[PDB]
């Protein structure tokens, strides 16, 4: 869900849309990451692991 | 995440792409309103290739 539950009612988010959604609320545009979501997936579990 | 048109990715500059069982419309992310997507709804910035999940969809130019 992401940050929906904790509002009320928790609804369904695919993770990579997420994402898009963190990051506009950044003042990062969305296509920013649809574009090279791969680096950002390969780069998150990195230093994750 | 992302709708295709003319070789060029379109993004919705605030709201969700959302369909219900055959058109395509935009809508908030707190409210269901759905609006016929337009020029004026999304921007566009780059191709259908480095994006995945892309839809092929017709867009309306007012
Ligand atoms: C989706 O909604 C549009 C307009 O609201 C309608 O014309 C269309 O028939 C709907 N499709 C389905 C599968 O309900
Ligand atoms: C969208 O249409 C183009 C050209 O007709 C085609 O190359 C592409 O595979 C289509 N995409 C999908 C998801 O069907």
């Amino acid at each position: 869900s992401g940050w929906t539950f904790g509002a009320g009612a928790a609804l369904q988010i695919p993770f990579a849309m997420q994402m898009a959604y963190r990051f506009n609320g950044i003042g990062v545009t969305q296509n920013v990451l649809y574009e090279n979501q791969k680096l950002i997936a390969n780069q998150f579990n990195s230093a994750i692991g | 995440p992302a709708i295709c048109h003319d070789g060029k990715a379109h993004f919705p500059r605030e709201g969700v792409f959302v369909s219900n069982g055959t058109h395509w419309f935009v809508t908030q992310r707190n409210f269901y309103e759905p609006q016929i997507i337009t020029t004026d709804n999304t921007f566009v910035s780059g191709n259908c290739d480095v994006v995945i999940g892309i839809v092929n969809n017709t867009v309306y130019d007012p």
